[PDB]
RNA sequence: UGACGGAGCCAGCGAGUCUAACCUUGGCCGAGAGGUCUUGGUAAAAACUCCGUCGU
């Protein structure tokens, strides 16, 4: 809890803010990320699956304010028409499409359109694998908007047997909200790593720096491991910046 | 091929002009393409890689 | 029966430009259209020098 | 709403498209980052 | 029509172009073409919508008039809408 | 022989009455089937009813759940140059010349 | 040996083959019952053998039909003629040929495309 | 929880909590 | 002789260790060259059959 004490951090992120609407440049940037320099090479390949930060203190997020995605797997009738009736699923998706009509209907300049309309993208565990290829280089390049691992039913599989294929939509709801309102990350095999932890306009000072040591006590404690406990050895320095404005520091060794 | 010529009209002057890769393989610059500026069609006496280097022997 | 007047511009010539409302936006189209005229007859010349 | 108006919308519609012979119409701590950083690169 | 600005052909404003032309002027009259227009479209039956106007130039070219249509009165003006209307292919309200 | 049982103006827009209220609402700018379907939803009102079947309480409804969509929990998912160019080509071709 | 015979249909590229052997009357096109071949308003063309001669004559044999290229249409005139080709080869092979005899009458009779292959050819004039 | 097919599912999967399952 | 969504299903040509983006925000290492990562923006079988909705 050092870091919140330490007035670099308060003034640091004064000074960010600031700028954003003095900045035309920076006018468009609206979430506030943190660069965390870890001591040693974390020695995890990036693959592509992003992993939660529970942010106890407080919400980044709600499903309502964001345009979801949901990708399923073929056929889609049976999870589309399971969570569009039931009353706590029915608007919590932008759109419902399975693996096979997103290829097909989607393609070349109409991936670049399907970036811009959704905010989050989720989709079935089974089918995030093939994603990349679907969705393309832009959404797979600077982690905005990482398809998220979902699960749709609490069923588990056994060897030499076959998965019963349920839809729960309390269960797809209850990991919705955790995506939206916990913040994630996404190991790399270096030092730097980089973690959303407030939205401009929507979230105080003191709550950002709230976030940012629940960032930091998560990911440090080696008891969270495989999720947390990823940056062994320390962190050296930490930074914070927007997409576009340059990194200010808030802690150093 | 790309970044020999900034622009079309540059490309309309060389065309005809003999190039080679490093490689030793000799060709022809055909035509200039409209998108993007600068870009142009080239074909030589075989198949070249993304590794070569395109030169335009000037002086 | 309902009855309406014809619409037309008096002294119509049609190897003359339809006429625009708006003057910047007419102005822009014949600065346009000069660029493609002008850029496709310097590209021929060009060419048939470099041959 | 008064019975007033609704004489004058009565009158109105009796007196309410050319006719006969009518003619068609005539016409700091920031900056002070940011050069914390550029001195470091020129300095190596 | 003819390049003088384009101008619907007429029996006495253009004697000199249509001697060049080669057509006997005698032949060149649209104002009889107006005036069947005039007292066909403010008759009473088209009044009554139980009549429609087609015209037969003798080029060739043929025309379809609207009933709805007001021509204007004046000779001149209504030579001003057949240059449009042969050149444009049609004429909005 | 006694038995007892066309457009409307909502939101600064006229809705003719024959339409289905969802498809009616529709047509109201910035209000699409699936909006249309969702403020039908919450207000109770059934969408297999026509627009001129609906009561005044009904149309005030709606028109309170669309001003005030983050009040009733809506989501939120529905809520010169030439010039220079012309000179520089102008002096390529003195210079050509 | 289960008595057995072999015979292709083929229109433009679709291409079929029929084999026919003793059994108990199960059609098939493509693992699945004949009933279910589509385009459901050209299934009467596939039922065309069927019905010509007799659901009798069927009765007595399996046949499986393997399909492959083409369009629809073409599908569709492959399994007749591989359905028509197979149940006369049958017939001859391990029938009597009587029966042989009034099948291909009746086949050329209604349409001969059922036996012959329609090749269109190009001819130029 | 663990899937044999796909390890990527125990790391990177959603915590849910009971003020998550919680209706609104 | 429409638009939206879903479902069903049918080709034939083609096989060089060869096949394919651009511009940015920053962390770290390195004498340098450069290496690695982080980050926002820009660019990039169909017909056919069936079912459901709106409606000209």
């Amino acid at each position: 809890n050092d870091i919140i004490k330490s007035g670099l951090a308060e003034k640091a992120l004064k000074a960010l803010i600031l700028q954003c609407e003095e900045n035309p440049s920076l006018k468009n940037d609206k979430d506030i990320h943190i660069i965390i320099n870890t001591g040693k090479k974390m020695g995890i390949n990036r693959d592509n699956i992003p992993r939660i930060i529970p942010l106890t203190k407080y919400k980044l997020f709600k499903p309502r304010d964001l345009n979801i995605l949901l990708i399923t797997k073929d056929p889609s009738a049976l999870y589309r028409e399971t969570l569009t009736k039931d009353e706590h699923t029915s608007e919590l998706f932008k759109e419902i499409i399975s693996v096979k009509n997103l290829r097909r209907r989607f393609k070349g300049s109409k991936l670049t359109q399907l970036y811009k309309d959704f905010d989050l993208v989720v989709a079935d565990y089974r089918v995030h694998h093939l994603l990349p290829e679907v969705l393309g280089s832009r959404f797979y390049h600077g982690s905005k908007k990482l398809p998220y691992m979902i699960r749709m039913s609490k069923e588990v599989k056994l060897k030499r047997q076959q998965m019963v294929e349920k839809c729960d939509p309390i269960y797809v709801r209850a990991q919705l909200r955790s995506i939206c309102k916990n913040t994630s990350y996404i190991p790399n095999n270096d030092n730097c790593l980089s973690v959303r932890v407030g939205y401009i306009q929507k979230h105080s000072i003191p709550e950002i720096l709230q976030n940012i040591q629940d960032t930091i006590n998560f990911l440090t404690d080696k008891s969270k491991r495989p999720q947390g406990g990823v940056i062994k050895g320390g962190i050296i320095s930490i930074f914070v910046k927007t997409s576009n404005s340059t990194s200010l520091p808030i802690y150093q060794f | 091929i790309k970044d020999m010529f900034s622009s079309a009209m540059e490309v309309a002057r060389f065309e005809g002009a003999q190039i080679k890769t490093v490689s030793g393989i000799r060709g022809e610059i055909k035509r200039a393409l409209s998108k993007p500026e600068g870009h142009y069609r080239a074909a030589f006496e075989d198949k070249i890689l993304m590794s070569d280097i395109v030169i335009l022997r000037s002086w | 029966i309902p009855t309406h007047a014809p619409k037309y511009e008096e002294n119509f010539n049609p190897d003359k430009k339809s006429y625009d409302p708006d003057r910047t936006r007419s102005e822009i189209n014949k600065m346009k259209a000069q660029l493609k005229k002008e850029r496709k007859f310097t590209m021929k010349e060009i060419r048939k020098d470099a041959k | 709403r008064t019975l007033r108006f609704y004489t004058s919308k009565i009158d109105q519609q009796e007196n309410k498209r050319f006719k006969g012979d009518d003619d068609i119409p005539y016409k700091d701590y920031y900056q002070q980052v940011q050069r914390g950083k550029q001195d470091k690169k020129i300095s190596r | 029509t003819h390049k003088i600005k384009y101008v619907l052909l007429n029996c006495d404003d253009h004697q000199g172009l249509l001697k060049k032309m080669g057509r006997d002027i005698s032949e060149a009259r649209p104002d009889i073409t107006h005036q069947c227009l005039l007292t066909l479209l403010d008759s009473p039956i088209n009044k009554a919508g139980k009549l429609q106007v087609y015209i037969q130039t003798s080029r060739g070219i043929l025309i379809e008039v609207n009933p709805t249509v007001r021509i204007p009165r004046t000779f001149k003006r209504f030579s001003g809408l057949m240059v449009q209307l042969l050149h444009k292919l049609s004429i909005r309200s | 022989s006694l038995v007892v049982q066309h457009i409307l103006r909502l939101l600064n827009t006229n809705v003719d009455g024959n339409i289905k209220i969802v498809y009616a609402l529709t047509t109201i700018k910035g209000v699409g089937r699936r909006y249309s379907n969702l403020v039908c939803k919450k207000a109770d009102v059934d969408l297999h009813k026509r627009a001129g079947e609906l009561t005044q309480e009904e149309l005030e409804r709606i028109v309170q759940i669309m001003q005030n969509p983050t009040h009733y929990k809506i989501p939120a998912w529905f809520l010169t140059l030439a010039n220079n160019v012309e000179s520089k080509l102008r002096d390529d071709l003195e210079r050509l010349k | 040996a289960v008595p057995s015979v072999q015979t292709f249909g083929k229109k433009k590229s679709a291409t079929a083959v029929a084999h026919v052997k003793a059994g108990k009357g199960l059609i098939k096109v493509n693992g699945s019952p004949i009933t279910l071949v589509e385009p459901e308003i050209l299934r009467f063309k596939v039922y065309e053998p069927l019905l010509l001669v007799g659901l009798d004559k069927f009765s007595n044999i399996d046949i499986r039909v393997r399909v492959t290229g083409g369009g629809h249409v073409s599908q569709v005139y492959a399994i007749r003629q591989a359905i028509a080709k197979g149940l006369v080869a049958y017939h001859q092979k391990y029938v009597d040929e009587q029966s042989k005899n009034e099948l291909k009458k009746a086949f050329t009779s209604y349409d001969r495309t059922l036996l012959i292959a329609d090749s269109r050819r190009p001819e130029p004039k | 929880v663990k899937d044999h097919r796909y390890p990527g599912l125990t790391p990177g999967l959603a915590p849910v909590g009971l003020s998550d399952e919680e209706d609104s």
